[PDB]
């Protein structure tokens, strides 16, 4: 599976989550970790638009950096789990 | 009425997506909820806030910034007497009771680059204002954000809000859930009763 900004939301659900319950606690919540991570970094992904010390341009700067650095988490955390086993 | 920035869906009408947090109808929900519970603890005495006072307070959040209940205090013509259950502080009547902290986003956005008025209506539909949160919720992109308005909101006003505004968080219910919920709600019903009526 391949995660994009629009696949993103559409694959980070708790449904998904829930999927992950199954692993081990050393191989589940590392897994999570990165899970969460990105959905808080895509979620504040144009907080930056919001401040006004940043330029617009700068902003939009920031806005690729963190979804790029958001869909880079959950597709670890997806490619992850799928080697442990659970599918999506 | 809770909140959480993963995306799931409704536990009453499954197969729908949970409303955006930011969304006209789900802020209302959130206000229309602690509005409906909200109690006056008078003496030894709980109280429920009437008809008419719920109305000094219905269209408030929407017109100032915040609803502090000092604010709410003066607004009602509450006596030092009575007070306010649930709040806990030096000062806490300076809690914010409800923000609406999307619409007055997207107004300030809008009244920044200019293309709208300072203490003026935000002369928007409902379900945009919404769809507007939804896709600020979904997407965070400028190109995947300005593909879903698909045109349903003028090119100026999209690029003020693809230039102040960000959002996150959802709400348990469904957007559609919530359509038929907030009306009843308006009549004074309660979530606890009018989720059981509609759906229940």
């Amino acid at each position: 599976m391949k995660i994009t900004s629009s696949n993103f939301a559409t694959i980070a659900t708790s449904e998904n989550f829930a999927k992950l319950s199954v692993l081990p606690k050393n191989h589940r919540e590392p897994i999570k970790g990165l899970f969460k991570s990105a959905v808080e970094q895509f979620s504040s992904a144009r907080d930056f638009f919001k401040n006004e010390n940043y330029s617009k341009e700068l902003a939009e700067k920031f806005n690729k950096e963190a979804v790029n650095e958001a869909v880079e988490k959950l597709q670890k955390a997806i490619d992850l789990a799928e080697k442990q086993g659970i599918q999506f | 009425d809770a909140v959480q920035k993963m995306l799931g869906h409704c536990t009453f009408e499954p197969a729908e997506p949970k409303a955006a947090k930011n969304t006209y109808t789900a802020e209302r929900f959130i206000w229309l909820t602690k509005l409906n519970n909200l109690r006056i603890l008078e003496q030894g005495s709980e109280r429920p806030l009437t008809d008419t006072e719920r109305a000094t307070l219905m269209d408030e959040p929407y017109r100032k910034s915040k609803l502090t209940y000092a604010q709410a205090r003066k607004l009602l013509g509450l006596e030092d007497t009575a007070f306010f259950k649930g709040l806990r502080k030096d000062n806490a009547e300076a809690s914010t009771l409800m923000e609406m902290k999307a619409y007055h986003a997207i107004s300030r956005a809008l009244e920044k680059e200019g293309l709208k008025d300072k203490k003026s209506p935000l002369n928007l539909s409902p379900e945009l204002q919404d769809e507007i949160g939804t896709a600020f919720s979904l997407f965070k992109t400028d190109e995947d954000i300005t593909g879903r308005l698909k045109d349903r909101i003028q090119p100026e006003i999209l690029e003020a809000l693809l230039k102040h505004i960000s959002f996150d968080k959802f709400v348990q219910i469904s957007l559609k859930a919530l359509r038929r919920i907030v009306p009843l709600m308006e009549q004074g019903k309660r979530y606890d009763e009018a989720c059981a009526e509609i759906y229940g």
